[PDB]
């Protein structure tokens, strides 16, 4: 059989298996209803490859542009030319409408499965959607879906549990220290009994607020530490 | 077999879940009689609906409130009205009594004698007073859009959202009673307080909450 | 058959036949035969004057782009006094939307002209009159009231965005869309206004309270501007 | 609760609150009307 989270544990009765990435691992018994169960895989898949998506943005933005902290890149004045202190009405109106978009198309495919496959505009152009969250199609022009395709979700669900668990860190790392991945990672590398979470923790280095152009944002930490 | 308030619980037998909102909750078995239960669900169903107008009203004068618009709060509002205006404190009293009285009795007498005042004594309307349950009182004057005449399941969908949405109202009324009473301003004034520092601005440090505090 | 989800399930009482049907009833107002019946004749009547108001704005502000719509009731002087105009319009609309109350209530009893007996409207669908009502009909009539529909939906909200445009940046349609358009980033309701748990900011209403007609004193308050975002 | 209203309408109950009632109306109509000694 396959190895499950522990040595000794036994898996629950709905993980028998089917799913990419399953090993038995379900302390709260979430699973135990198949409708919520489809609904958390959709969820797991979906936090996977946007927490993909980030780390391999902070990662490529430290690298190409180590003069610009991740944790502040939201900020106006830190926009690349030509967005530089642009209007964030006007940009979040674009991601609003066409997230909203793509997201209730996604909604409605969860809802109705092979429902929404077709283009509205031009007829004819669908995508063949074999299981929920994996469309295919356009969504994989370079074919890569014609082969093994349960390594490769495992592979996928594998890969983006640790990019959640490592975006989560680098989240934690910036309200501790004040410094990207890469930066922490030299400054414990320069003196590693010195810069840890020894002494980092307790000091939250995110401000009580920012003021974005005209109004203030409240920030906080994810623990209470020293301001 | 279904939710009751206290998990584990059986529900009381007088209480078999076919009212709307039925929760099983009933320590001091109130409405253990078959007639007092149906006089309570009226009076529950018209404490909601009124805590729910009350709730609304107090939400949308201090949002108006607020913002630089020159609404009073809902604790001086029958004051500045009754001074504004040239309007006689007790003619409107008066007037609210009438008209509130000869709908409650026309209310009472059909909760005593249902369908009793669709005989057509009151200027020869009929159907418009039937009654189609106890506390539901459907027709084309209460129910304009006959949302309660088609599709059974969402009337008895909305008749739960009705009750549960008129307890929320009547704890809400209660809050804005117990806010006033004791931070002393509007009930919008304390969420804002609230929002600015919810670790230092809450009831247990507002001094009247908590007296060894 | 076009819905306005594409896979999801209309709702029963919605089978199509009506035009401009697609499956649109999440509160269940259609359910009732007799509240559908009367709703129909609703949306068909609010198209047709939403339609009509768009129309001649857009026509008003081409032809006079000095006069403001929203004004256009207090700056406009006629000969004819505005009690008058008020006592006219009052009169033929009474007259006319009692007809058509008649008709809706009881089919096939005002086709008949009160005045000249040799006229009487041929029979039809309460709605969509006819006969002289309709002197010519280029195409199929389903087509025509399905496009009648759809152009009546989109009149309502144009409508409605004319009246929040123009209480919030004091200009015509025409003039938003030309200040829209100049600057697209930052002209747009989300950067105009924003709320947060710690502010709340609203865009200010440019219609003054109060306005003077003959020494009326007529108030003219935003549409709900405590709620603004 | 049909038991328990059958016991307050016992006698001493009925007695009790009906003593009280009565007793508060002479109090009230004493204290909005002070020392009424004659019609
Ligand atoms: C569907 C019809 C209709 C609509 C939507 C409007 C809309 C408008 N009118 Mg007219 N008007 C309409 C019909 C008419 N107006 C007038 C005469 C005027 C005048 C004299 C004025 C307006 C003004 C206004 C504006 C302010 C409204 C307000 O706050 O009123 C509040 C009052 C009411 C809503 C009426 C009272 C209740 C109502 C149900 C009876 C607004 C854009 C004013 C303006 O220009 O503001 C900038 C103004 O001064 N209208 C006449 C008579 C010829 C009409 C006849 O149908
Ligand atoms: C969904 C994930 C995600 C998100 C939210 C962001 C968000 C952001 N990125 Mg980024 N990026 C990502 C993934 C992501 N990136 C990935 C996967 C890569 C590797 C290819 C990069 C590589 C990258 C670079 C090299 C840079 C950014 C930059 C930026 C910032 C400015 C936006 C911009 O470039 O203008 C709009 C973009 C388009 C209109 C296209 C912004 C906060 C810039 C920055 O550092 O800001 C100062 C910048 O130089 N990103
Ligand atoms: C597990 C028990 C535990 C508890 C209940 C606390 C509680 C507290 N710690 Mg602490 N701490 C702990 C373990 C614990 N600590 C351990 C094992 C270490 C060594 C890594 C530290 C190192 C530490 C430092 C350096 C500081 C605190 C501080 C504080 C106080 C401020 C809260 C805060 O956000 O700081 C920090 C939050 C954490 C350290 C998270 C605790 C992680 C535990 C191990 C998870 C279980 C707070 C009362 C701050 C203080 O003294 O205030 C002036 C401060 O500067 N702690
Ligand atoms: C039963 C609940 C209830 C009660 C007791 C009140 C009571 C009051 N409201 Mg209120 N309101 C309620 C529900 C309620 N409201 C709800 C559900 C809403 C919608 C969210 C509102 C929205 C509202 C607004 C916008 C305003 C009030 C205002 C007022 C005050 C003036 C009285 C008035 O309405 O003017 C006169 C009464 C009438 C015009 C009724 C007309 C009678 C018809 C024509 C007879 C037929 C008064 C203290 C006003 C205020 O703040 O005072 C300055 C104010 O402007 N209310
Ligand atoms: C003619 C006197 C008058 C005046 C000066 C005001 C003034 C005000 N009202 Mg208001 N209102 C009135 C009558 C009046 N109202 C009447 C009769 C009703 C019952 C239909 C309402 C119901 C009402 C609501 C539900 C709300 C206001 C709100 C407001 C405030 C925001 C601006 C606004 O009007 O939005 C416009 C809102 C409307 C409903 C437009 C109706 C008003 C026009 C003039 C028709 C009244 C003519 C009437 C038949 C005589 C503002 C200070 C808002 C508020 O409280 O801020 C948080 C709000 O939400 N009013
Ligand atoms: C909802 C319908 C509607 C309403 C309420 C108004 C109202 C108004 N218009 Mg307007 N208009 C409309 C539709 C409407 N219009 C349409 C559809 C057009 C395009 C043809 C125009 C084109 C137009 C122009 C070019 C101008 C106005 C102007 C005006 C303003 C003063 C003119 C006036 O009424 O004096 C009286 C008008 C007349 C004496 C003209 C003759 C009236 C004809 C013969 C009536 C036709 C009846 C029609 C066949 C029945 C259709 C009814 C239908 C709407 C339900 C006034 C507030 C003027 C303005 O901007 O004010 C400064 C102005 O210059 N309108
Ligand atoms: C039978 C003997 C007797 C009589 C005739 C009275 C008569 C009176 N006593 Mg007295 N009293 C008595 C015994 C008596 N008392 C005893 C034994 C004690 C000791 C407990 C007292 C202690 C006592 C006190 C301390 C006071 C009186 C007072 C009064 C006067 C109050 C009138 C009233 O209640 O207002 C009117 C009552 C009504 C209108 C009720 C009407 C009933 C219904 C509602 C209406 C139906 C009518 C048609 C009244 C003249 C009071 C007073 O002011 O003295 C002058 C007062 O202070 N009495
Ligand atoms: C399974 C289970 C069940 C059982 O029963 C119990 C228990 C145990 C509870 C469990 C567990 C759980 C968990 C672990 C969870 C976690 C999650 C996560 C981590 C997520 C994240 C997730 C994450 C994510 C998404 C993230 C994402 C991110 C992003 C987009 C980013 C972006 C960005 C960038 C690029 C940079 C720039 O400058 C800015 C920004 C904009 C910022
Ligand atoms: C069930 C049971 C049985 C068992 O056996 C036992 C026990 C436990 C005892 C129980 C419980 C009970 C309870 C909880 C109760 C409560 C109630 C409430 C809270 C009500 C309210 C209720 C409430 C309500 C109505 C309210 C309403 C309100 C209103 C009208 C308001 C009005 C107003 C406004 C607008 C504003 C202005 O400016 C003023 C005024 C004029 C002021
Ligand atoms: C019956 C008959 C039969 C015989 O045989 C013949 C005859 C005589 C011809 C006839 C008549 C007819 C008629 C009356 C017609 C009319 C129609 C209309 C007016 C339509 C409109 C219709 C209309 C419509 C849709 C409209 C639409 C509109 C819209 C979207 C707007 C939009 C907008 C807005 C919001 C705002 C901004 O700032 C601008 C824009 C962006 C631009
Ligand atoms: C200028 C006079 C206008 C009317 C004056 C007030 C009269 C109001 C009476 C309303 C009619 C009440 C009864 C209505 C219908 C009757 O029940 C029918 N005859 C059915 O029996
Ligand atoms: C400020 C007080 C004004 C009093 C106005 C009273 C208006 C008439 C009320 C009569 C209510 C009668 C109810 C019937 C009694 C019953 O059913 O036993």
């Amino acid at each position: 059989d396959r190895k499950l989270w522990a040595p000794g544990v036994v898996a629950p009765e709905y993980l028998k298996g089917d799913l990419a990435g399953d090993y038995g691992w379900d302390p709260l018994g979430l699973g135990a209803d198949p409708t919520a169960l489809k609904w958390y895989r959709q969820s797991e898949l979906q936090h996977a490859r946007w927490a993909m998506l980030g780390v391999a943005g902070v990662l490529v933005q430290e690298i190409v542009k180590p003069d610009v902290y991740f944790y502040e890149a939201g900020l106006p004045q830190n926009l690349p030319e030509p967005f530089t202190n642009i209007n964030m009405g006007g940009l979040l109106a674009w991601e609003f409408i066409l997230m909203h978009w793509v997201e209730v198309r996604r909604w409605q495919d969860y809802k109705n499965f092979g429902s929404v496959n077709e283009d509205p505009i031009f007829k004819g152009n669908k995508v063949p959607n074999p299981e929920m969250g994996y469309p295919g199609g356009i969504f994989d022009p370079f074919g890569f879906s014609k082969g093994n395709l349960k390594e490769l979700q495992t592979k996928e669900i594998k890969n983006g549990r640790l990019a959640m668990i490592a975006y989560m860190a680098f989240i934690l790392q910036a309200q501790a220290t004040g410094k990207g991945p890469l930066a922490a990672l030299s400054a414990h590398l320069s003196n590693p009994f010195g810069n840890n979470i020894l002494k980092n923790i307790g000091t939250c280095t995110v401000p009580h607020s920012v003021d974005v152009q005209g109004l203030t944002i409240p920030l906080t930490c994810l623990w209470p530490g020293s301001q | 077999v279904r939710p009751v308030w206290f998990p584990g619980n059986p529900p009381p037998a007088h209480l078999d879940g076919s009212l709307a909102g039925d929760y099983g909750f009933d320590p001091l078995f109130l409405g253990q009689e078959p007639q007092t239960l149906k006089w309570y669900v009226q009076a529950e169903l018209v404490h909601g609906r009124f805590a729910m107008l009350g709730a609304a009203g107090i939400i949308l004068t201090s949002i108006g409130a607020k913002v630089g618009l020159g609404f009073p709060e809902w604790y001086d509002a029958g004051k500045v009205v009754v001074e504004k205006n040239n309007i006689d404190f007790p003619t409107l009293m008066v007037i609210q009594f009438y008209l509130m009285g000869w709908a409650e009795t026309k209310r009472w007498y059909d909760f005593k004698n249902p369908g009793s005042q669709a005989d057509g004594s009151f200027l020869g309307f009929t159907e418009e007073f039937k009654g189609l349950e106890n506390g539901y009182p459907g027709g084309r004057f209460f129910d304009p859009m006959g949302l309660s005449r088609g599709d059974a399941a969402k009337y008895q969908e909305y008749k739960q959202k009705e009750v549960k949405n008129g307890r929320l109202a009547m704890i809400a009324c209660l809050g804005f009673a117990a806010q006033y009473a004791a931070t002393g301003k509007g009930p919008l004034d304390n969420l804002a307080d609230h929002l600015a520092d919810p670790n230092h601005v809450n009831f247990a440090t507002n001094g009247v909450s908590i007296p060894i505090a | 058959r076009p819905l306005w989800l594409p896979g999801s399930t209309p709702p029963a009482h919605l089978k199509g036949d009506l035009p401009g049907d697609f499956g649109f009833d999440p509160l269940g107002l259609g359910a009732n035969a007799e509240s559908l019946k009367w709703f129909k004749e609703s949306e068909l009547v609010h198209s047709r004057w939403a339609m009509a108001a768009v129309a001649g704005i857009l026509v008003q502000e081409i032809v006079r782009p000095d006069v403001f719509w929203y004004n256009a009731g207090k700056e406009v002087e006629s000969p004819l006094g505005p009690l008058g105009l008020l006592a006219v319009e009052f009169f033929l609309m009474h007259w006319v939307e009692v007809r058509r109350w008649q008709d809706l209530r009881k089919p096939g009893s005002v086709d008949q002209d009160p005045i000249f007996s040799q006229y009487k409207l041929p029979p039809h669908e309460v709605g969509y009159p006819g006969g002289v009502f309709a002197p010519f009909i280029p195409g199929d009539l389903a087509e025509l009231k399905v496009k009648e529909i759809k152009n009546g939906r989109l009149a309502m909200l144009a409508f409605v965005g004319f009246v929040m445009a123009a209480q919030v940046t004091g200009k015509g349609p025409i003039a938003a869309l030309q200040e829209h358009l100049a600057d697209p980033w930052g002209t747009t309701i989300f950067s105009k206004a924003a709320v947060v748990p710690g502010q709340a900011v609203a865009p200010p209403c440019k219609i003054p309270a109060s306005v003077s007609y003959k020494g009326i004193e007529i108030p003219t308050p935003c549409f709900l501007q405590g709620l603004w975002p | 609760m049909k038991d328990f209203t059958t016991y307050l309408s016992t006698a001493p109950v009925i007695a009790t609150i009906w003593f009280t009632f009565t007793a508060g109306l002479l109090i009230e109509i004493n204290r909005y009307f002070p020392d009424p000694l004659v019609f």
